[PDB]
């Protein structure tokens, strides 16, 4: 029963079928582990003073008319929020000056900040800069490895004994060299990039300002959290499947296709979980259905037509076919777009434009009866096209007017090509025309003036007076 | 500028290259003032302007900012067109496979992976896993697991194991796979291995794998990862007249695509759970696999409302294709169409053409020759005048039309005489007037046909439409060497009235100096049209060399016929005018006149005939009248006579004494006795009817009936119609197919009743079906014969070759149906003639055969004449003049040049809708017989023992007249040599049970069999004979299935009997059903009887099958060899079929059914090719067997059967011709020195030139056999690949082109006419022989 079949529907639906709906027991135990890694990742990162030194940092920016107070805080767990900055930077200093008293007084800053709630995009923040600090930790310790381990060839379980806790001195360094086997003593030329891995870390722990240990176990205590939130979260996903695919059902004919319709749905019902809060005691349906028919909803209004129109208009053209269709089942027959604005309030114009919006466009292989096997696109003419009579008067227009500026004196001829775009690429203006020539620019005018009063006279352009159509 | 095209699969980093930018969002426009959105389907920044010269948003909108980029939008300033060539790309997230290379009737993907579709479809489908570099896990390169084992494998390693799903795996394993070492793998498993199935899957995939590391092609680029956009314009959305826009379906699916790819990109950047990423990568698939091709792989996608949406593929494909739609067939300028009418007055060079459409047409030309003569200024003004209708446009346009001929057209073109060139001349009125002589070669009529006009624009097409186009320049027939503007109706009739005397008229036996005299008397009134009278003629004869010799004497003829002999021109006697000159008569004196002057006599005479007849038949003024039908007075009686009778058979009936079906034959019979006699009262009454009497008692000549006289002069009517109108009809035809024992004996003239109405009906309704079906299947079938013929071109003079066909007469059995002359006439002989008796030597080899050499070798009664033929040509992509012989439409022979292959396609084609025990001896001859084993009986009658014996009848001049086929053991009067007289019986048998009689005497003793055991006794209880019937294997017992009957001659001594000649004992073991006639104990003798064993569609279909190579149902068994037979032991089967020869060995054996009768006995030598059994003939068989020669001999002869009893003539030369076409490729049997397979199939020409070239050299050639396929087979079976995907299965052949990386040269007719340049066929044929020699030089 792996296949014979098709259809994608049928297989969504036995992957979606293989996992069992959950209980209010069920969804208050996930709601509760979510909290539980929350709030282990939040001690995790509040552990941290580089956090502390962002907060001030972005809160000086805010000070200094570079930011809004929007983006600061999330509210709390605003004068009391400035009292409370102040305490926190206070802690902040006498922690720096309490260097073992540091780490109690660290710990009191980590809670003081836990008893903020900051922004989301803060949090994230702090937590990138955290994963940037370990990734440059991790990549000196395997470059630390790579310069001995597999380069110098010394032993696995040596190396462990010697290198697990110290990490900074010459443990690994003159022991890797001067251990008497003849493949130790071959690589003082790689000892340079060892201290030079060595002064790294030594730099990177210098603004640290802590160990390496303890980084890399806030580092994996919080990875444990993500974890199990990420699990979580997938199986509430997993659950409410069933629920989105319900609310899903009702939209099967607007434009869009099941399939994405329930996978809007999906993201919708992600977005609920990323923010449902189980504390109200209300049911996790009622909180997630909003959000996935607002994703439903949105969805079709976006890309549901050929011509995307903005969500406001959809919504208004929405309204007025509610109202008319209201209308034509109270009053009788078909109404009136004029009569339309008595019952809105509208300037009688822009239902006008609504109306006249155009629909869908009509499709090009559209058959019209059976007309030889013929489609609509057998009867589309290209406008763009010149037309060949219209082509040789061009031509036959240019070779007069070239007959009759041959006519012309020399000169008069080289200021007319110059002063219309003839024969050349662009034309030029008068003034750079009589700077090129040495002619002030009245004397080129009244030059000009003579030359078309000279073909303005009879008995010459006879063909170009017939060569009006009128 | 080019002379070939290549054609691969593109790369990603190609695709790239192509692509002038990303596409990222699907927005068409912002549905405000239609302006083009950034980064959409229909991006200004990345396809280009919009205006010409003009910038999006307006900072430049003039050419001097030409080629400069705009910095506030980026777009370049340049001409719209550029548009129409610019393409985009989409950068997909996820690999994705190519459904073509997936879903192909062949599965490259999984024929080169070595993995079934199933299996690869369920992993493209998410289902299972797949294992890549399982290394030492203990699973296999390309094992498939479910999830579950998927896990249990994942527990117990987390490592040195991967496992992926989807086209990212089957990329990975494509990309993994190593080419080299797949080839060496399998053809060392191909030299170890043996197994006929294998063998055939190796060889395909060594082909496969060899012709793609030859290409440049790699594995992993048949996963598509960037793929391309369509230029905007090839997708317009342009917008409709009201408002509204019309769009492509392309657009909806690119849309889709996109929007797609961007939600899987979201899912991926939220870290979305594994089964809605899988979703999401499924939705892809489906959407870029209905984007390439729709409704292949699943559902077709509905479109907007209702219709499902039209993919690339579809548009590529079908009738309405690019291919055939807009392609091969495009609308032109200069064109025209309107009404029909005749026109009687024109000549034969020219038509009538209205002012107003020669006028719309030759607009550019009055333009112009206003502009030159100085009467317009300006060309406006010349289109001023034109509007405006003056006097000089008129003059104007009589000049321009003087000399300036057309093109006239009728919409169905089943031949090349559909299109022909005329004259104009200018006529008011708005109907064009067609010549009366080109409507039977136009075939069309005068009841509301219209026909097309076109206009040949440059000089080298005038000159061609002159010279090769002109009605006058094609009189004959390009199908067969005869008239094609003979007259049919009102000249036939008018003629047949004038050359028609009569016994007495007014001035009878009037002497007359001169037909000139003689129309003075007929016009006069002082004499008849056709009275007897003596007139003095002369005439000319070109006996001399050169020269006329005139000659003066008096004749017996009429008026009618002296005035007639003023048209005739001055080189045929006198005789040929002196008869009925009916239709037939006035084509051959039209054929005569034509071959003996020349060509414009010929037009000429035509031209006085078709005038003559049209005045006389005008002043006859023939009619017909109520009273023309005349009723026999018998028919009354008759009708009476045959109810008796059926009165007389239904009480007989009624009595027992006969059955429904004899009564039924009976009833029938009878009435079509009655039909019979009545139809031959009423001809015997009609066509005699006019009795008068000149200056005596009586006397009786030919009727003067006008329906008689319309129905003899071949006009119109027949016999059937004469009898339809003057008499009953017949019997009907039920809708079942029987016949009604009720025949209508009513005529058209009395007045029929509902029920025979009602009747009629059926079969009216019949003739309407097949009638409206015909032509659809003829258009098919002149397509497929039109598309495997086409790149046949003469390129040649000589070829130098000494093979032929040798010719002789048709003779079935009876009255020769085609004489010798029409099968030799223009054809170039094979060999040297000889003489009848052979004794000088005749016309040489290399002379050319027209009708003087006919007429010599009819006066020598030659047998039989040996010529060339095109399937022997030895020319190379090509054959040479000699070979062809000569054009069958024109006096001389045959030019270089000509695509006689398109001539013999429309020749076949055409008639395609006209097609729906004792010998007796009829003449005095002598006796013949061929490869007869005969011997002398007991009786003195000469029993014949050999199945391959044909009875001829020769007289004494030497010719066959006869043919029989003489059954075995048949019983024989005569000998040979013997004189006979005509109406004897010289050969009996019985067909209902052939003879086992024995060419030997001696005795017949029982020996090995058991009564029961093969044998039963059963007593006869009328004739009370006692005889053995022979049981065969399923009606015995398996205990005696390996003991048959052997009888054998035995002599008085005990020993067996030799055969005289030989030595070997003749034993015959007689088969199942054999009845013994005599016992044991009773002496036989020679040719005395031992044993006895009991023993077509309509239509063209036939000729589709013959021209598909469609094999028989029911084939006849053909011996492989010659030599003795060796039946071989039952093996769950009738018999084994084992010959051995004369000294080699006998590995051949046969699967021979045990439904089927067979005609070999135990000691029977067969021959090569000799038949085993009976029925249907397998042409593949037949070559193999005999040769190229025997083959098309038979297809030829079918055909032409075919072709002759439904009435059509056709030379035989296009048959050759197709046939040849048909055995074009050839497979190799073993390499002897150039590279090449054991079962590979090549072009014949290409290993017969690699053989001429080894045997010039050193080396060793090859041995290759020839092969038979049908003409689809063949015409997709085609070195250029773009003729193969114009006609058949595009999306098979462009799949494979691509796979291979195939060269296209254009070295065609259909290549070059779809790239649009010259064709190698007619002018073009010098053009493309300069640049073949400028080429390379
Ligand atoms: C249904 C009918 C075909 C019937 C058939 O033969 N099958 C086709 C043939 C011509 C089509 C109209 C015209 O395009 C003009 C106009 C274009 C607008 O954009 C949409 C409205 C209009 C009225 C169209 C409607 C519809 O599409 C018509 C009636
Ligand atoms: C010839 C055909 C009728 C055939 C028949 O049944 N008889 C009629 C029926 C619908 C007509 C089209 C639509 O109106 C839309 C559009 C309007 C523009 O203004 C001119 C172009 C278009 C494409 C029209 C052309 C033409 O007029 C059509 C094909
Ligand atoms: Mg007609
Ligand atoms: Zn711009
Ligand atoms: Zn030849």
């Amino acid at each position: 029963e792996i296949g014979r079949t098709t259809d994608p529907v049928r297989m969504y639906m036995r992957e979606m079928g293989t996992v069992e709906l959950l209980t209010r027991e069920g969804e208050i135990d996930i709601a509760k582990r979510i909290e539980d890694g929350i709030n282990q990742v939040q001690c995790s990162v509040a552990e941290y003073p580089e956090a502390i030194t962002y907060l001030l940092e972005q809160y000086d920016r805010v000070e200094a008319e570079e930011a809004r107070l929007s983006d600061l805080i999330t509210g709390f767990v605003p004068e009391l929020a400035r009292e409370k900055f102040a305490e926190l930077r206070a802690q902040y200093v006498v922690t720096r000056d309490t260097i073992a008293t540091a780490q109690e007084e660290i710990l009191k800053l980590s809670e003081v900040f836990k008893q903020f709630r900051l922004v989301p995009k803060q949090f994230d923040y702090l937590v990138n800069s955290m994963r940037v600090m370990m990734d440059r930790v991790r990549t000196q310790e395997r470059l630390i490895m790579k310069l001995c381990v597999e380069q110098c060839k010394m032993p696995k379980k040596n190396f462990i004994t010697l290198f697990t806790g110290n990490e900074t001195s010459d443990t690994w360094f003159n022991a890797a060299i001067a251990m008497n086997k003849p493949w130790s003593e071959k690589l003082h030329d790689v000892s340079e990039e060892v201290h030079r891995a060595l002064q790294k870390l030594q730099q990177i722990e210098e603004e640290t300002g802590l160990t390496i240990e303890q980084v890399k176990d806030i580092n994996r205590r919080m990875s444990i959290g993500e974890a199990k939130a990420r699990r979580a979260k997938k199986e509430m996903v997993e659950a409410n499947l069933r629920l989105v695919i319900s609310i899903a059902k009702k939209y099967t004919n607007r434009g869009l296709q099941f399939l994405d319709l329930i996978q809007e749905g999906n993201i919708g019902l992600m977005k609920a979980v990323d923010k449902f809060e189980y504390r109200r005691g209300y049911k996790f349906s009622t909180y997630a259905t909003w959000w996935i028919r607002q994703a439903i909803t949105r969805s079709i209004a976006d890309q549901a037509r050929t011509i995307r129109i903005p969500v406001h208009m959809i919504e208004t053209i929405n309204k007025l076919n509610r109202i008319s269709r209201q209308m034509l089942q109270e009053m009788g027959r078909e109404p009136t777009p004029e009569e339309l604005a008595e019952r809105m309030l509208m300037p009688e114009d822009k239902i006008r434009k609504v109306l006249k919006i155009a629909k869908e466009p009509i499709s090009m292989e559209t058959p019209i009866g059976d007309d030889e096997d013929s489609h609509l696109g057998d009867f589309i003419e290209d406008t763009t096209l010149e037309l060949p009579l219209d082509s040789a008067t061009t031509e036959s227009l240019r070779a007069a007017t070239h007959d009759v500026l041959a006519g012309l004196t020399a000169r008069e001829a080289k200021v007319l090509r110059m002063r219309f775009g003839i024969d050349m690429n662009t034309d030029y203006t008068l003034e750079e025309v009589g700077k090129q020539f040495d002619v002030t620019r009245e004397r080129i005018r009244q030059i000009e003036a003579k030359a078309l009063r000279k073909l303005r006279h009879p008995s010459r352009s006879e063909v170009l007076r017939s060569f009006l159509d009128d | 500028e080019f002379d070939a095209i290549k054609i691969a699969l593109a790369s990603p980093d190609m695709i790239r290259s192509w692509s002038f930018g990303e596409v990222k969002k699907p927005e068409t426009i912002n549905y405000r003032t239609f302006k083009p959105e950034r980064d959409g389907l229909f991006c200004a920044r990345i396809f280009g302007p919009v205006k010409d010269y003009e910038c999006l948003c307006g900072k430049y909108k003039r050419l001097k900012h030409r080629g400069v980029i705009c910095e506030k939008c980026g777009v370049e300033v340049t001409q719209t067109k550029v548009r129409r060539e610019r393409m985009g790309h989409i950068e997909l997230a996820s690999p994705t496979a190519h459904i073509w290379f997936l879903k192909s009737l062949p599965s490259r993907i999984g024929l080169l992976l070595d993995m079934p579709l199933r299996d690869i479809e369920r992993v493209l489908y998410f289902e299972s896993y797949v294992v890549i570099e399982g290394g030492m896990t203990n699973l296999e390169r390309q094992q498939i697991l479910t999830e579950e084992q998927y896990l249990d494998a994942l527990e117990e390693f987390g490592d040195e194991f991967d496992a992926k799903m989807g086209a990212e795996a089957i990329q990975a394993l494509l990309k993994s796979m190593d080419l080299e070492q797949e080839c060496e793998q399998l053809r060392e498993e191909l030299n170890e291995t043996n197994s006929e199935t294998k063998r055939k899957k190796l060889t395909k995939r060594i082909k496969l794998l060899e012709a793609f590391v030859q290409s440049g092609n790699k594995p992993e680029w048949m996963i598509l990862t960037v793929l391309p956009v369509l230029p905007p314009d090839l997708r317009p959305l342009v917008p409709l007249d009201g408002g509204r826009f019309a769009t492509s379906d392309l657009n909806d699916l690119y849309r889709r695509v996109i929007n797609r790819n961007n939600r899987l990109k979201r899912l991926l950047d939220l870290a979305a759970p594994d089964i809605i990423v899988r979703n999401e990568k499924r939705m892809l698939q489906e959407a870029v696999d209905a984007l390439l091709d729709n409704g292949r792989r699943g559902r077709a996608i509905t479109g907007s409302n209702k219709r499902p949406l039209k993919s690339l593929a579809d548009m590529i494909k079908g009738k309405q294709g690019r291919f055939r739609q807009n392609l091969l067939g495009k609308r032109v300028d200069y064109s025209g169409r309107s009404v029909i009418t005749v026109g009687p007055y024109l000549r034969l060079h020219q038509c009538g053409l209205p002012k107003k459409m020669a006028l719309e047409l030759f607009k550019p030309f009055i333009y112009g020759k206003l502009e030159l003569r100085g009467l317009a200024t300006t060309i406006k003004a010349a289109k001023k005048m034109v509007e405006r209708e003056e006097a000089v446009v008129w003059d104007i346009l009589d000049e321009v039309i003087r000399e300036h001929p057309v093109l006239l057209n009728r919409a169905p073109t089943l031949h090349r005489l559909g299109i022909q060139a005329f004259e104009p001349v200018l006529i008011e009125g708005k109907a064009i007037q067609l010549h009366p002589l080109v409507c039977a070669a136009y075939n069309a009529d005068f009841d509301g046909d219209q026909m097309a006009v076109h206009v040949p624009l440059t000089l080298e097409a005038q000159l061609e439409a002159r010279a090769l186009m002109m009605s006058t320049n094609n009189i004959l027939s390009p199908a067969n060497g005869e008239p094609i503007i003979v007259p049919s109706q009102d000249v036939v009739l008018g003629l047949y009235y004038m050359t028609r005397d009569c016994v007495n008229a007014k001035g009878e036996g009037m002497v007359l100096t001169g037909p000139k005299e003689a129309e003075r008397l007929y016009r006069s009134g002082l004499a008849s049209l056709h009275a007897r009278v003596k007139v003095r003629i002369t005439e000319y004869e070109k006996d001399a060399n050169g020269e006329l010799v005139a000659k003066t004497s008096l004749k017996d003829t009429t008026v009618g016929r002296a005035i007639l002999w003023m048209i005739v021109p001055k080189g045929l006697p006198y005789s040929i005018v002196n008869q009925a000159l009916g239709k037939k008569a006035i084509s051959k004196m039209l054929n005569t006149c034509y071959r003996i002057l020349g060509l414009k006599p010929t037009v000429i005479f035509a031209d006085q005939i078709m005038y003559t007849g049209f005045a006389y038949a005008a002043r006859s003024g023939a009619s017909v009248g109520i009273d023309d039908m005349v009723i026999p007075e018998k028919k009354h009686e008759i009708i009476s006579e045959a109810e008796a009778e059926v009165a007389e058979i239904q009480e007989q009936f009624q009595s027992g004494l006969v059955t429904a079906g004899e009564r039924y034959n009976k009833v029938i019979d009878i009435w079509a006795a009655a039909n019979d006699r009545v139809s031959k009262a009423m001809m015997d009454n009609l066509q005699t009817e006019t009795v008068i009497n000149r200056d005596g008692q009586e006397e009786k000549q030919v009727s003067f009936n006008s329906i008689y006289m319309m129905a003899d002069s071949g006009a119109r009517g027949s016999a059937a119609q004469i009898r339809q109108l003057a008499g009953m009809r017949g019997l009907m035809a039920k809708p079942d197919g029987s016949i009604i024992e009720t025949p209508i004996t009513a005529n058209f003239r009395e007045g029929l009743n509902v029920l025979q109405y009602f009747i009629s009906t059926h079969g009216a309704r019949k003739g309407l079906a097949d009638t409206a079906l015909k032509t659809a299947n003829s258009g098919y079938l002149t397509r497929r014969l039109v598309d495997v013929a086409q790149d046949l071109v003469v390129t040649e003079d000589d070829c130098g070759t000494h093979e032929g066909i040798m010719m002789t007469p048709v003779i079935e059995g009876g009255d020769v149906k085609e004489p010798l002359r029409d099968r030799v006439l223009g054809r170039v002989t094979a060999e040297d003639v000889l003489k009848p008796g052979t004794a000088d030597i005749l016309v040489p080899r290399n002379t050319l055969l027209h009708e003087q050499w006919c007429d010599l070798l009819e006066e020598n009664s030659v047998d039989a004449v040996k010529v060339r033929s095109v399937v022997s040509c030895d020319t190379d992509f090509g054959v040479c003049a000699h070979c062809y012989g000569r054009d069958l439409a024109r006096g001389h022979i045959i030019n270089k040049g000509e695509a006689i292959g398109v001539i013999a396609a429309q020749s076949i084609g055409e008639p395609g809708t006209q097609l729906t025990s004792s010998i007796q001896v009829k003449n005095k001859g002598s006796i013949k017989l061929s490869n007869v084993k005969s011997v002398v009986n007991s009786s003195g009658k000469l029993v014949i023992t050999s199945r391959n014996t044909e009875l001829k009848l020769i007289d004494e001049f030497g010719r066959t007249k006869e043919s029989y086929k003489v059954p075995y053991g048949a019983v024989l009067a005569k000998g040979d040599g013997e004189q006979v007289a005509g109406g004897e019986t010289v050969a009996n048998w019985d067909p209902h049970t052939m003879p086992v009689i024995t060419e030997v005497s001696g005795f017949v003793r029982f020996t090995d069999m058991i009564d029961g055991q093969t044998i039963t006794r059963q007593t006869d209880e009328l004739t009370g004979l006692s005889s053995l019937v022979v049981l065969d294997s399923a009606e015995r017992t398996a205990g005696g299935k390996d003991l048959r009957p052997a009888l054998k001659i035995v002599d008085a001594q005990g020993n067996d009997v030799l055969i005289p000649g030989t030595d070997m004992p003749a034993q015959y073991f007689l088969p199942g059903k054999a009845i013994v006639q005599l016992e044991d104990g009773v002496q036989i003798s020679s040719g005395d009887t031992l044993a006895r064993i009991p023993q077509i569609t309509g239509g063209l279909p036939r000729v589709a099958d013959l021209f598909e190579a469609r094999r028989p149902k029911e084939p006849a068994i053909l011996a492989e060899i010659s030599g003795i037979v060796s039946f071989g032991k039952e093996t769950k089967g009738k018999r084994r079929l084992v010959i051995t020869p004369v000294d080699g060995s006998d590995p051949y054996e046969e699967m021979i059914p045990k439904w089927r009768q067979l005609n070999v006995f135990e000691g029977e030598r067969v021959e090569r090719g000799d038949v085993i059994s009976d029925g249907p003939e397998a042409p593949h068989d037949i070559l193999r067997l005999r040769g190229v020669h025997a083959v098309t001999r038979y297809i030829v002869n079918e055909v032409q059967d075919v072709y002759r009893l439904q009435g059509v003539k056709i030379n035989d030369k296009h048959i050759e011709v197709i046939v040849r076409q048909m055995l074009r490729k050839a497979t190799i049997v073993n390499a002897g020195s150039s590279d090449f397979l054991e079962g590979e199939q090549v072009e014949y020409s290409r290993v017969k030139i690699a053989n001429r070239e080894l045997e010039a050299n050193g080396k060793v050639g090859a041995t290759y056999s020839r092969d038979l396929l049908g003409i689809t087979k063949a015409s997709l079976a085609t070195e250029s690949f773009i003729s193969a995907a114009s006609f058949q299965e595009t999306t098979r052949v462009l799949t494979e082109a691509a796979v291979a990386g195939k060269r296209d040269e254009l070295r065609g007719l259909k290549e070059n006419v779809i790239v649009g340049r010259l064709i190698p066929a007619g002018t073009g044929y010098a053009y493309h022989q300069d640049r073949m020699r400028r080429r390379a030089a």
